């Protein structure tokens, strides 16, 4: 590395990569909503009877 | 002993419909003269016949 090797080239620090030690910082809350909901699928009728 | 009353045919108000019934006017002892309800077919979703 310190004789083959002739020029370098540098990037800054993807924000991808993370260190192990860091590993408290990729946890994340995810919201599902309750399964009691029942979604509807048929349409609403208008009616009148005078 | 001899049996005068042990029940018998009993009359119910009101004939409650257990399923979905389109719209529809006065039938029975009012019958309506006017025109049934028009159906429409409004509200649609993909543009047809446009």
């Amino acid at each position: 590395s310190k004789m083959n090797v002739s020029y370098r080239l540098y990037i800054k620090t993807p924000a991808c990569l993370l260190p192990l030690s860091d590993y408290m910082r990729a946890q994340h809350d995810y919201v599902s909503p309750s399964s009691s909901r029942v979604y509807i699928k048929d349409p609403a009728v208008v009616y009148t009877r005078s | 002993g001899e049996i005068i009353y042990d029940g018998g045919l009993s009359s119910k108000l009101a004939d409650v419909v257990d399923k979905t019934t389109e719209p529809h006017n006065a039938d029975g002892a009012v019958k309506d003269g006017r025109i049934a309800p028009v159906k429409l077919d409004l509200e649609k979703q993909k543009l047809d016949k446009l």
